[PDB]
């Protein structure tokens, strides 16, 4: 039964792994924000390329949840 | 005496406007950084 | 390149039969200065000449050594 | 870690305070620079 | 610059020392072999 | 095994660090002559930029320690520079020397603000416009910095060139062992190698003028 | 004496007489420290 | 000077005293000094030299160290 | 600092070339009219 | 003392020419490569050069020396010599 | 006619080219030393009192600047202002420019000025430009406009509130700015 | 609230006209002004003005060069040694003086003729990227 | 016995990964300071813009917590 | 016994997640004073938005402690 | 049986450190951004800049996963 | 025995939590160093957000450093 | 025998605090950078900021550090 | 048996360490696309400080695998 | 033997702490990048601060690898 214990620990550990996704995404709107206020009139691309950037950051996240749900579940 | 054959005391006695003011700077470089 | 052949095929080559009477000559001639002791007339510029001389033949006999071993750092085995 | 083994300190501590104190300091004192002729 | 003809003592010095080396450097392969696989199998 | 690099040298029996340690000033010859070679022209050339960009910043009292200061980053850069050769022993790997570097340098700057300045000294310890109720953290926060201050420049300058040294050692034990193996990995860990080596080049200059300016700022605030 | 004291000792005299004061308490105050770090080891 | 000399009197006629040795020393300091380094139009190699002869000293006293990671056994 | 400031150039120039080649690409239809209410005539002396 | 316009004529940076005239009388030219060719390898088939991870540093770092020496020793050299040039023609100037 | 048709829309870039100053109220330096003066004519007689009003303003602020211990360099453009004040005033002069009043003032001709006013190595701590305001068909009044430096623009308190200014901004802007002033100047001196 | 004065040497585009937003092609990079935007003063590249009205209505033109000047109250003043509506410019003309520039700039070997002929290139690249 | 202690361990190492959204957080709303402090006519957008990175930086963070609350409850 | 070592263990990490709190104020706070410097005029409503901002980062670190404080003396 | 134990444990460790890759991504397009709200005239260039970020700070994310793996299936 | 053992863990991990207290001081430092170079005329003002902004960072900080005390001396 | 072992795991955790420290002072340098490539003629005022910056960012990992050491000898 | 474990477990927890240098690289290129935007006439000094910059960055990775090769092999 | 497996743990903990420098290098170079192609007239002054900030961001990092190593071979 230490099988067990150390896929709980580990699924722990793996999904510490979205703090990175977290701060990029506030990161990408940030960024969005500011350029938004400077150009006001590109609008539309900037907020795809915040769409690009946060679908790639979130993109990383996901990788460590599911990495900690094969290890928590599918071993 | 040409002067790559010119020690430097050779020079404070030809040019004593190029003597160090050891009096007003005791410490090394004995002169102002700038003027370094 | 090229230059290194010009240059051994005058002395980095194997004796002829034709000097190895001149050769022992002068072993006779290193031989006789330790027959007699005249060795210490030797100043040492030529003295440590000759040593090079032999240190470069005693290389000389490790390369073969090597070369008789067919593995050069040390006994393969 | 052979920096902990303190038996060894004084020998590491002498020579510096003779060469970083006294030896290339007196290198230093002999590098001058004078002043520009007229 | 033009070369030097070394003394025949000197080549025939160097080449003999390198024929006994090639037989020393044989000679004793052959004597260390079976001596170090012996304590190399002792060892296991 | 791995440290055997930063072992106190013994030739014979004898303590070979000392040697290591008086050599550098050896590499720095000087003349009374006006004009003399290139050595002494390119250092003092080098060694008139080094006090330039040192000393500039000290009022009079802080420039009289110009000797000191320039001795300081002309013995550390070449003791560094002499260790990236093959086999040497590096005795600013040592955490002795460079204790015995720091302390003494950063304790006569301290008792130099201590002994005038001590007005002046007291008041460092707390910024100009900090507000009321957060002057005490800021005292018990500034207090340890200063502490701390000679242990974090022996340890930075000591942890820099050990690790550089260490990563160095284990990339040219990589590349042997892998050398009878793929020759392409090989040279790619090869060039690794070389990159490290210009890294560590610059590594030791960056570390000498480091600590001096360190040291170089801790006398400035306390003349 | 001659020489060391007259190559040595008359260059440096000013740097440690009167430059380095507080350079020789904090080498002082080091060598206490190494004292105590040698004698617990 | 050696070199020239084919005596062992002169092996004891030196002057092995520390000023003696401290005078020897520094002779040979200038010797090189004054051949490589102390020149109009200097070279590089004055310094190199030195260098190899201080990388030679490095190996010396490694050699205890390094002798235990010999790949053959003789 | 552009390009050309570090090459030494000033603000004048750099209107002076970037309104020059807004003239230039004008349809000749206004090209003739809009050199002449801009062109310098003034000599220095 | 004025100074002498040149060294002493190292090859490699390691060996000056001396060795090599003084050793060429009795064994020729090319007597001082293979002897240091036959040092080399009695000193690495006798382990008296221990091969390591140190072999590979040591081949970075001469790698990374002879090249710096090559690509910045014209550079460094006429950087002193124009220093002590323009040195020259100010005292002259003063003079 | 013509001239008073081309002046209203060179009046308003003009006067858009100082509402900076107007609005950031800057007060130029009455401590600094170098000093410009610009005086606009032109090249024809036969105007009444314009050249010599143009003279006498220069005139009256070169004794007034020169008793003050500021040292005055002068620019003439029009050859009759340089032609009245060359006589006495000589030592103090720059430039002068020529071929003014026969084609009507063009904003190249301003950028030429403010070229060869910049590239004359004269680093002017603050300037006047003097010229003539028109006022109506019967009636003009020689007026002064404060030419600043980059200097003044930059050490004023009430420039802390422009937002991504650096010395290189204020600098080109300070040029062009020259060029705005000497070419509402000469729109002005025309009519 | 913003009142915008868009002149050139010769003509007036806006005199204190009431816009909602005017895009400016400033040497620090673009940027579009607003009512209460941060006071800034800027001088300008070549490149699109876009002047947005309260009617939801754009009126582009192409300034080469000049100065903005936002201010705290608000008022905006926009400054052009040449300002021209799009209507006048043509492709085909920015395009060979574009290539021109290329070829002289691959010829030239001076410092300050290569950095004037640098200035006319990215002109009219901006021109043609104006045009389309 | 084991498993239990095991799924404190993991909860905590989980709860971790917040620090991304508190990072992500403080970026968005620093950058609309200074978006605002630019163009503060855009200010309804702007924020806007701020809800919405606000709203997917913290989700994040929430994944994080859930695995949590799945590690220390759910199994 | 073993539970409470890992109760231990897991309010240590769980306490770990104050971090991005940590960081989130400082970049917010930092975003004022870059803000304010930029536009002073704006100074009441920015420091509003920071209060926000900073309202909202420590919060996500308050959970992270919540945890902490759930799983040393709660469950 | 504890090895493949540590190997669940150090799988998910070794995964924590997609989390820079995370917030590496997330500065690249947000700074893509801001770059092109000033000179949308180099969008080509800017955003070829930006897929490298992108190319390289993944990279070093990627390593982290494989590492993870070749912990947990490997050696 | 295995409690006072855990509270070793325990302490060393919750005293990760000062990172985000470090990166946060930088920050604010750097845009007080940024503020400063726009707006040296408010150094006042400024350096007193700064001050602070850095009296709270470092709090969350001390936060997790008396939580490891916590969990080291009192329970 | 397993309180040691806790000792230097807790150490090493504790230790783990210094990344922000090393972040904050990359903050404060590279601020420092900006601010004097933005106004050169504030050279020393600013740089003076970024030691104040420095010795501050730097004390909590050194915080951090101590707690290190305060658990691996003295215990 | 417990030794091997923890080598594993070390290797893991070592890896972690480049996380921060795949932050750094993001920050580095994103930097780059910000001052290309500004002056994209220093392309290729622009491009040599961000090779360089990503260079440190990998280094300072690169210290962190040499600890994880000295955990997993040479104990 | 639990020491030894303790002491490979907490290596790694206390390595896990370069991420920190690794990041804070990013952003020293990032910055040179961004105040150099703001003013590329001072290359030399900025660069220097550059090497400065990084010398002492490293120096972070390299404290945990000290602790590292500490752990490790000197107990
Ligand atoms: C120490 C400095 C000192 O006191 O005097 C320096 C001395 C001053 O020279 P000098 O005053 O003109 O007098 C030279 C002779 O005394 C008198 O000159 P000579 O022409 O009458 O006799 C020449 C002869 C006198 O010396 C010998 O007999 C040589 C003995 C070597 C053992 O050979 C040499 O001078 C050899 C000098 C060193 C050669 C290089 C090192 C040894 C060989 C290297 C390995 C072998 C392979 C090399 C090729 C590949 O110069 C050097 O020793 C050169 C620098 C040292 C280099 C060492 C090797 C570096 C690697
Ligand atoms: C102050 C010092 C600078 C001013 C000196 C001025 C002077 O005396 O003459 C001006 C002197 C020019 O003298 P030169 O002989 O007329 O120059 C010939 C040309 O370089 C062109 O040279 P070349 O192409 O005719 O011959 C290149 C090569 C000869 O050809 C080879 O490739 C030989 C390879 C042999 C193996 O020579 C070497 O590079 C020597 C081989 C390396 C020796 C290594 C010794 C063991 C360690 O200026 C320089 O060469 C300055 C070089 C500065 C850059 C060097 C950077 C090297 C990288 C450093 C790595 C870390 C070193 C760690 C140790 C540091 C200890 C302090
Ligand atoms: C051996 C390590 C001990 C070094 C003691 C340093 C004491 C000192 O500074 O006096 C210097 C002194 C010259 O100082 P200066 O007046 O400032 O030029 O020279 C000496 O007298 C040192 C005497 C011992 C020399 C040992 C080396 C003997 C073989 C010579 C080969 C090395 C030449 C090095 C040249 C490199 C390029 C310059």
């Amino acid at each position: 039964d230490i099988d067990t214990a150390a896929k709980f620990i580990g699924a722990g550990a793996a999904t510490v792994g979205v703090a990175g996704s977290g701060a990029g995404i506030g990161t990408v709107f940030g960024s969005l924000i500011i350029g938004y206020a400077r150009n006001p009139s590109l609008k539309q691309q900037l907020f795809s390329y915040a769409i690009l950037g946060f679908a790639l950051s979130e993109a990383m996240g996901l990788f460590c949840l599911m990495v900690a749900f094969l290890i928590l579940f599918a071993m | 005496i040409p002067f790559d054959q010119m020690t430097i005391e050779d020079l404070n006695e030809a040019f004593p406007e190029t003597k160090l003011d050891k009096k007003k700077y005791p410490y090394w470089p004995h002169q102002p950084i700038e003027n370094l | 390149l090229a230059t290194f052949w010009y240059y051994a095929k005058v002395e980095l080559v194997p004796p002829t039969p034709a000097e190895i009477p001149r050769a022992i000559q002068s072993l006779k001639k290193i031989v006789n200065s330790a027959q007699t002791g005249s060795f210490k007339q030797l100043t040492v510029k030529e003295a440590v000449l000759n040593g090079l001389v032999a240190t470069e033949v005693l290389m000389w006999f490790y390369v073969g050594e090597i070369i008789g071993k067919r593995g050069i750092i040390g006994y393969d085995v | 870690m052979p920096q902990l083994n303190t038996t060894v300190w004084p020998t590491m501590i002498t020579p510096m305070l003779l060469t970083l104190f006294l030896i290339t300091q007196l290198k230093m004192l002999n590098t001058n620079y004078h002043l520009p002729p007229s | 610059v033009p070369p030097v003809q070394v003394s025949p003592l000197i080549k025939l010095g160097r080449y003999s020392a390198l024929f006994l080396g090639v037989a020393y450097g044989a000679t004793r392969y052959n004597y260390l072999k079976p001596r170090a696989e012996e304590e190399r199998r002792i060892a296991a | 095994n791995l440290f055997a690099s930063f072992i106190a040298p013994t030739i014979l029996g004898l303590p070979a660090a000392v040697l290591i340690i008086l050599f550098p000033p050896l590499l720095i010859p000087t003349s009374k002559y006006l004009i003399n070679n290139r050595l002494i022209t390119t250092q003092q050339w080098l060694i008139k930029l080094t006090s330039k960009q040192m000393m500039t910043m000290h009022n009079t009292k802080g420039r009289t320690w110009s000797l000191m200061l320039v001795s300081l980053i002309i013995f550390i850069a070449t003791t560094n520079l002499l260790g990236l050769l093959p086999h040497s022993f590096t005795p600013t790997t040592q955490l002795s020397m460079n204790l015995a570097m720091a302390i003494p340098l950063w304790a006569g700057t301290v008792i130099m603000g201590f002994r005038s300045k001590i007005k002046n000294a007291l008041a460092h310890f707390l910024p100009q416009g900090t507000p009321t109720p957060l002057i005490p953290m800021l005292v018990i926060i500034e207090t340890i910095s200063l502490l701390i201050q000679p242990m974090a420049l022996a340890v930075r300058l000591t942890a820099n060139i050990t690790a550089g040294h260490l990563l160095m050692h284990l990339i040219g034990s990589a590349t042997l062992a892998m050398s009878t193996i793929n020759l392409p990995s090989t040279l790619i860990i090869f060039t690794i190698l070389i990159l490290l080596t210009i890294l560590e080049i610059a590594v030791a200059l960056i570390q000498a003028y480091v600590f001096t300016l360190l040291v170089s700022l801790y006398l400035h605030d306390n003349t | 004496l001659q020489s060391i004291i007259k190559n040595i000792w008359i260059p440096m005299k000013p740097y440690y007489t009167k430059v380095y004061q507080e350079i020789w308490i904090g080498m002082g105050l080091m060598g206490f420290i190494v004292y105590k770090i040698r004698a617990a080891d | 000077e050696v070199k020239l000399g084919e005596l062992p009197s002169w092996i004891l006629m030196r002057d092995f005293s520390p000023s003696g040795i401290f005078g020897a020393f520094q002779r040979g300091y200038y010797r090189y000094y004054n051949k490589y380094i102390n020149v109009k139009k200097g070279s590089i190699s004055g310094i190199t030299m030195v260098l190899a002869c201080y990388v030679l000293f490095s190996y010396s006293f490694s050699y205890k160290h390094l002798k235990h990671e010999r790949l053959r056994k003789y | 600092v552009a390009y050309w400031r570090q090459a030494g150039l000033s603000y004048i120039r750099y209107s002076q070339i970037c309104a020059k080649a807004v003239r230039d690409a004008l349809k000749t239809e206004f090209k003739a009219n809009a050199e002449k209410t801009s062109g310098s005539n003034v000599k220095i002396v | 003392p004025p100074l002498p316009e040149y060294g002493g004529k190292v090859r490699y940076g390691l060996i000056p020419e001396e060795f090599f005239q003084f050793l060429y009388p009795k064994t020729g030219v090319t007597g001082p490569y293979v002897l240091g060719t036959g040092l080399i390898l009695y000193a690495l088939s006798k382990e008296i050069y221990v091969i390591s991870a140190e072999t590979f540093t040591a081949l970075s770092v001469l790698g990374v020396m002879v090249y710096g020496i090559k690509k910045y020793g014209p550079f460094v050299a006429d950087f002193a010599d124009k220093l002590n040039e323009q040195k020259l023609a100010q005292l002259e100037e003063a003079k | 006619a013509r001239a008073e048709r081309e002046l209203k829309p060179a009046r308003i870039y003009g006067l858009g080219s100082l509402a900076l100053y107007e609005k950031a109220d800057i007060k130029g330096p009455e401590d600094k030393k170098k000093h410009l003066l610009i005086g606009v004519s032109s090249d024809r007689g036969l105007c009444g009192a314009i050249h010599s009003s143009i003279a006498k303003q220069m005139k009256s602020e070169v004794a007034t600047l020169t008793a003050a211990g500021k040292e005055v360099m002068l620019v003439g453009i029009g050859d009759k202002i340089r032609g009245i004040l060359y006589r006495t005033h000589s030592d103090q002069f720059l430039v002068a420019f020529k071929e003014v009043g026969r084609k009507p003032p063009t904003f190249g001709d301003a950028s030429v000025i403010a070229l060869e006013l910049l590239n004359s190595g004269y680093e002017f701590d603050e300037g006047s430009i003097i010229f003539n305001k028109f006022r109506s068909v019967i009636s003009y009044k020689t007026e002064e406009k404060p030419i600043f430096s980059l200097n003044t623009v930059a050490s004023a308190d009430s420039m802390s509130i422009y937002d991504d200014i650096d010395a290189d901004v204020l600098q080109n802007y300070q040029e062009y700015n020259l060029a705005n002033i000497i070419y509402y100047s000469l729109k002005e001196s025309t009519t | 609230q913003m009142s915008f004065t868009f002149a050139s040497p010769t003509q007036v585009f806006f005199n204190g006209a009431n816009v909602r937003q005017v895009d400016v092609p400033t040497l620090t990079g673009a940027f579009g002004i607003l009512a209460a935007h941060v006071p800034t003063l800027q001088v300008l590249r070549p490149g699109l003005v876009v002047v947005h009205a309260e009617d939801g209505t754009t009126s582009k033109y192409f300034v080469s060069s000049g100065s903005i000047a936002v201010n705290a109250d608000s008022s905006v003043q926009l400054l052009a040694e040449e300002a021209v509506t799009l209507d006048m410019l043509d492709l085909g003309a920015a395009k060979a003086n574009l290539e021109k520039a290329q070829a002289e700039l691959v010829g030239t070997a001076d410092e300050a003729t290569r950095a004037e002929i640098q200035i006319r290139i990215e002109a009219n690249e901006a021109l043609v990227k104006a045009l389309e």
